[PDB]
């Protein structure tokens, strides 16, 4: 899920990645503005009978 | 003559952004002290 970020790339900076080597805040080659990046909602599914 | 470079010569080593971490890098720096 992506979302307006008010993180700082520097001018050749152009991906900002994660602990685990993943892109966390993308810069779009378009328009030159810093994108928050999310991995949408997950988690277990409980059945309770 | 000489002298000493006590913590200069110290650049962004990638073109990837990092916050509130402590990144380890091997790359072609200046040591310090040099």
């Amino acid at each position: 899920v992506l979302t307006e970020s008010n993180k700082k790339f520097l001018p050749f900076q152009q991906f900002g990645r994660d602990i685990a080597d993943t892109t966390d805040a993308v810069r779009d080659p378009q328009t030159l503005e810093i994108l928050d990046i999310t991995p949408c909602s997950f988690g277990g599914v409980s059945v309770i009978t | 003559a000489y002298t000493n470079s006590f913590t200069r010569g110290v650049y962004y080593p990638d073109k990837v952004f990092r916050s509130s971490v402590l990144h380890s890098t091997q790359d072609l720096f200046l040591p310090f002290f040099s």
